[PDB]
């Protein structure tokens, strides 16, 4: 019993009740997402895609927090031709939780 | 109020330190360049040498004479 679907430009497998961690959206983080983009639907009986995106099938998720991801720090460096540089990033992520998953 | 005013804008630039680290731009020499007589402490040319070309002030003749009854 699960479903695989394309959020932020790379798919995720996700059962039902689970959270899973994807890209920033432009949503608040006390309202439902939906996500009709779903490329499988796995059960006890299994069903494919004949045309991307199934027929019908959508997925009900909960936004749950906003936070930012753990800093990563970017050296560069030339050897030998006086040149370094230093940089740090934290990527954004949207936590959300799958509420439901149609047929 | 005596720890309140600024001065105008532009009006400071915080000048240049040469030597001090990589990512302060001017370090390494602080845009002298490499090696060569400029690049040496208290070098360079003084004025009008040209490598030893004849000078443009002494390639060209003198001319002319300074008038006294001018200054008056």
């Amino acid at each position: 019993m699960y479903a695989v679907f394309q959020s932020g430009g790379k798919q995720h497998r996700v059962s039902e009740g689970q959270t899973v961690r994807l890209e920033k959206l432009d949503i608040a983080t006390g309202e439902t997402v939906e996500f009709a983009e779903v490329l499988m639907i796995a059960n006890g009986e299994e069903v494919k895609i004949g045309v991307p995106f199934v027929d019908g099938g959508v997925i009900k998720a909960e936004v749950v927090a906003h936070g930012r991801g753990e800093k990563v720090k970017i050296v560069k460096f030339r050897r030998r031709k006086h040149y370094r540089k230093q940089q740090g990033h934290r990527q954004w992520f949207t936590d959300v939780k799958i509420t439901g998953i149609s047929a | 109020r005596l720890n309140t005013l600024s001065p105008a804008e532009g009006s400071k630039k915080a000048g240049k330190r040469l030597g001090r680290g990589i990512g302060s731009g001017l370090g390494k020499t602080g845009g002298r360049g490499h090696k060569g007589q400029k690049s040496r402490s208290g070098g360079g040319v003084r004025r009008g040498f040209e490598g030893g070309q004849m000078p443009l002030y002494r390639r060209l003749p003198k001319f002319g004479f300074t008038s006294r009854k001018a200054a008056i």
